[PDB]
């Protein structure tokens, strides 16, 4: 669902930010 | 159905699990989805799933926060099931836990809780404990009151309280400062050949019990100190959840004759009483040396005690020993019979790569500056453990400490969190460290996977090729090799000129394989004939067979012929006690084991020609000086890092540099960079090298190998036809 | 077992042993297994200690004892037979004894056969390959690898099936089955402990495995079978047979497979001694190990000891030049008394192989030694064209492969020079096959292409002394 989607888009940012 | 084996994560995050894209499809739930994950003991976590290329299909992959609210351990199974149903939060209460809240003060929503929530869309459930990371500490949260109800995704527009005293941890739970294996940095490969020998006999005891198989009963660990060799065996025993028990030798040896035996007994006794249990005894070559190394009654009665103490964990069930030692050959033979210590991993010293993992995970709650390099730092750090690297941290922390902070807060216990968190440890903390500590296993070899690629190599095209021929073809197509009745060759031997690549060859060639290189140079050759220590040969290929795959690289193979004299010498022949042993080796290793022999040479002429008979270096490769077309590919391949000026004649270079080795055009490169970096930082006090840096770095740079060199080699090389 | 025993003080470790027969006795009929005998009973010259000599005289009195306990029989386990007090092997105690050794290809086989026999195997699974490419390994090894092999299998399974409980159902066990992929993976893992040790067994090497030389197979035939097949025709002559005979010639002319070859018809155990052990021996001044080497000889009995690269220390002591000294050495004087000593009816046969006969200390060639002499020349035309064929039984060849043609050209080719040839072309083939994937024969062009690398490793430098050292024999 939407809610579900933007917490994804959310952990994405913070993983990939820490990793890259 | 929907039960998925619970195992590591490469992704840190909180709310985060992993899983392999055929259990999405049997959850019927797309890459961002929020799911309900539902442990031990009526206790469940909700997180989001994405996807990689490493998690297996059997397992789903989480981090320590995850596994500690659904009370499971690694090995355990779990059921997963989506939940499209779940909606934004309004109200939640959010509370430290006392453990983390010790010595530290002020406002910790501000610090720790906002900027953890804030825009971070989390989903929570009431009981989830996290942990939030900063100012130097870990301090980790519990929610406790929740409006919506079982979960909630925390959105930024939603009501955080936190009021109230630390909540005293219960006992269903662990700290997640514990140590577990999140803490251990290089050395992985090691780690995860435990964790299949360990985590299953003492996490699932019924599988040993119903299936007709042998648990290991001990493993036996070495390599310097500082390594991590404790870190390795109580993090095991964390994570698995085995009562750690802790014994060292010099303890046991300082007791008086019939104390150290009965400490001795007392601990498998205890170990059996609180199994499952893992007994961890330290320098075992101290508790247990060599009974023939040693005179006295006392100490080989101990060794005898050990000894049979280890045999009876046929009857002491779920305990198994690890022990530790500095190197593997110095304790009783008898340790490592069948049974008893028939396990044993090479832990050694971790390489660059392992040596940055290791600085990130002790600097896991410091704020580091921009300027602040943790890779440079690791490349710098030769020679270097794990011990010496969390020192280096520790020490940078307290520098930012000491130049900031102190001039903010008293002389007291307690500090504000909001002045820890202000802190930011800079480059120059770091370098100021590097300048205080030294590398305390600085001598001893250490075998890394190397960086180097076939694209760091200048010319020798088809020397390139016929190494992935020797050395991938054999277990890339081996239909091929069995159907022709063909045997691989075990290893090949290059010789020539000194600095043309042939330790760019055996790296390039380990690096597409993902293997191990191992260094191998005459003086280690050199000092075993002459301190008649030639079983180190034997430490030489073993190490090879442990470190699969992996290539073996034997430099300075005439360092044996030139030690019977090389020039002059006798009038026999280059036969000798340390290349006989070499041989003998290298007759007993299997190209099954993954493990693939390279020599060099600078004098071919005076190899024993047994290490060139079938079954050994049978292979041939001259590697000449480079020629005109292969100096311009190494001058141009040694400035891919830097931006070149279009005046910058590179083929001239090479025509002018015709008696010059790789080592030598790549020393006018690097020059050429120096130069124009010294005049880039005066500019300050440039954006590319100019054709003056490479003409003012020609009037430094020389040939390393003379004409009369050269016809020795191609002389030789004519000779072989 | 050692360890359990000496582990206790002065007075009860002697109690112990004295108990454990007490009891056989009183249960009897009964069997004492002491397990590392060399832990508690070492040679009582090698050390110093008041509870080791009193330990030896403890155990040495109790199997005396044995006399009067009647119906109990003592066994016990060393790693060596000389790694204890040679009392103990006095007529009476310890007087018979058995060597175990290292199974060979068959015995691996039925060892894994046995530790599979509850485990459920693919169809994929050959035991036969395991058995052949685990070199080194003791039954202790091979079970660990079944152990290892089974837990591959098993993660892959228990992963899914999701069976936390005590019991497993029987279903879940019946349905888990080890496939080829999970030995592989365990041989990978696994390390033999008995890889060093010396490994003595019949060899694989058959008559048809060697190209030309008919009269050489004829000959070792003569040698080696006669004296055994036929014992009362050789006393009915006064024959007295030959203890072994030396090779000479070029190198790479079969020396080793001749050696083997008979060993193998015979069903002889073959014990390979090469150069590098001859001089490990004689750089360490370690000579004794010559004596363990014979008595393995006549433990292994029939067998075929073969000791190649005779003149290893004769090279070595640079054997053109040499120094102050002749061609006697600690090595070989203790083979020379060892061969003495040794009976011709143990039907043990010694065969030797040197590349330099001329630098050959003569006392190991005088009669009652190898007093047969054997020259085996570069193979022939027709030899040369056996050999190519016999190399390439294992691979697939075109039909416009000329074997014959390539003989005429290698006329001073070796055999190890015409196999490089084979496994050059096989190469070759083999590189073609896998770049049409990104053929399946060898074909005329990969043989012709060997050829222009393949080059003979003896010169007429060489031949011309081979000849003349056979001339000068007749
Ligand atoms: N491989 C490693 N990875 C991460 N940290 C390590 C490693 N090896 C050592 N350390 C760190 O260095 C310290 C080692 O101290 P200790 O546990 O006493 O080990 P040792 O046996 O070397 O004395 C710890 O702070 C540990 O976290
Ligand atoms: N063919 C080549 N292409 C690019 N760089 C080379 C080449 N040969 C040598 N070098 C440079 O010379 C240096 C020394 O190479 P190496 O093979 O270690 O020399 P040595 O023979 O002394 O071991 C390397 O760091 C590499 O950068
Ligand atoms: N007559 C022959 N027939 C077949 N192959 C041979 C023959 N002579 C030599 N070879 C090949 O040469 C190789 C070396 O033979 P070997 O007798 O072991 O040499 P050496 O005894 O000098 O070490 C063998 O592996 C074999 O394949």
């Amino acid at each position: 669902t939407n809610e579900a989607q933007m917490a994804a888009a959310a952990a994405l940012a913070r993983l990939e930010q820490k990793q890259s | 159905p929907n039960r998925l084996i619970v195992d590591e994560a490469i992704n840190e995050d909180n709310s985060v699990v992993s899983l392999s894209q055929p259990k999405m499809d049997e959850l019927q739930l797309f890459r961002g989805d929020t799911v309900l994950l539902k442990g031990k003991k009526r206790r469940e976590a909700v997180c989001i799933v994405l996807s990689d290329d490493t998690c297996s299909d059997e397992k789903i992959r989480m981090n320590r926060v995850v596994r500690n609210n659904l009370r499971v351990r690694l090995g355990d199974v779990i059921s997963i099931q989506p939940c499209p149903d779940v909606k934004y939060g309004k109200r939640i209460h959010v509370l430290p836990i006392d453990d983390t809240v010790e010595g530290i003060t002020g406002n910790l929503f501000e610090v720790y809780l906002k900027p953890y929530f804030l825009e971070a869309y989390r989903p929570i459930r009431k009981g989830d404990i996290f942990l939030v990371r900063g100012g130097m500490r870990a301090v980790e949260f519990k929610v406790v009151e929740t409006d919506p109800s079982p979960y909630c995704i925390v959105a930024p527009d939603t009501v955080i309280h936190c009021e109230g005293e630390p909540i005293k941890r219960e006992d269903e739970e662990e700290s997640l400062n514990e140590v577990g294996y999140d803490d251990i940095g290089g050395c992985r490969k090691q780690l995860a050949q435990i964790k299949e020998m360990v985590e299953l006999p003492l996490r699932h005891p019924a599988l040993f019990k119903a299936i007709g198989v042998k648990p290991p009963r001990g493993i036996l660990l070495y390599g310097p100190p500082g390594t991590g060799k404790t870190l390795i065996a109580r993090a095991v025993a964390n994570e698995t959840g085995a009562f750690f028990f802790l014994i060292n030798g010099p303890e046991i040896m300082s007791k008086l004759a019939g104390e150290s035996e009965s400490n001795l007994r007392k601990a498998f006794e205890e170990a059996e009483k609180n199994a499952p249990a893992i007994i961890f005894i330290d320098e075992l070559d101290a508790i247990a040396p060599k009974r023939e190394k040693t005179h006295g009654e006392v100490e080989r009665r101990i060794v005898s005690q050990l000894l049979t103490l280890m045999d009876g964990l046929k009857q002491r069930a779920h305990v198994i020993v690890m022990a530790a030692t500095n190197r593997p050959n110095s304790i009783d033979p008898a340790l490592r019979r069948f049974g008893r210590f028939d396990r044993e991993v090479d832990i050694g010293i971790p390489d660059a790569t392992g040596r940055l993992e290791i600085l990130q995970i002790h600097t896991k709650n410091m704020k580091l500056a921009d300027d602040v390099d943790l890779e440079q730092v690791a490349n710098e750090t030769h020679g270097h453990v794990g011990a010496d690297l969390a020192a280096l941290c520790s020490e940078a922390a307290l520098q930012a400490i000491r130049k900031k902070m102190d001039l903010i807060d008293l002389e007291d216990e307690t500090i504000d969190a909001e002045v820890m968190n202000s802190l930011a440890v800079t480059m120059d903390d770091f370098r100021w460290a590097l300048s205080q500590s030294n590398p305390s296993a600085l001598r001893e070899t250490v075998v890394e996977v190397p960086q180097v690629t076939w694209e760091d190599i200048g010319g020798l095209e088809d020397v390139k090729r016929e190494l992935q021929e020797l050395v991938q073809y054999p277990v890339e197509h081996p239909d091929k090799f069995l159907k022709f009745g063909m045997t691989p060759s075990k290893g090949v031997l290059f010789y020539g000129p000194p600095g043309c690549g042939k330790t760019l060859l055996a790296k390039a060639i380990a690096n597409e394989c993902q293997a191990n290189f191992i260094s191998i140079k005459g003086p280690e050759l050199l000092t075993m004939w002459f301190g008649e220590s030639e079983a180190n040969v034997r430490e030489i290929f073993d190490k090879a067979r442990q470190a699969a795959p992996c290539v073996l690289f034997f430099d300075e193979l005439d360092s044996i012929a030139k030690a019977r004299g090389g020039n002059i010498g006798d009038g026999g022949g280059a036969a000798d006690r340390v290349i006989n042993q070499i041989l003998t080796e290298m007759d007993g290793m299997s190209t099954k084991k993954n493990v693939f022999i390279i020599g060099a040479t600078n004098r071919p002429d005076i190899i024993d020609p047994a290490i060139l008979r079938p079954g050994r270096l049978d292979q041939l490769i001259y590697i000449p000086l480079p020629d005109e077309k292969s100096r311009v590919a190494i001058l141009k391949a040694n400035l891919r890092k830097s931006p070149v000026a279009k005046d910058v004649d590179l083929e001239f270079l090479a025509k002018m540099t015709n008696g010059f080795s790789g080592a030598d055009l790549t020393e006018i490169c690097q020059r050429a960079c120096k130069l124009a970096i010294r005049e880039s930082i005066e500019s300050e006090i440039v954006p590319e090298i100019r054709r003056d840096h490479f003409e003012e770095a020609m009037r430094f740079a020389r040939r390393s190998v003379s004409d009369n060199d050269i016809r020795k080699y191609e002389m030789f090389a004519q000779t072989l036809q």
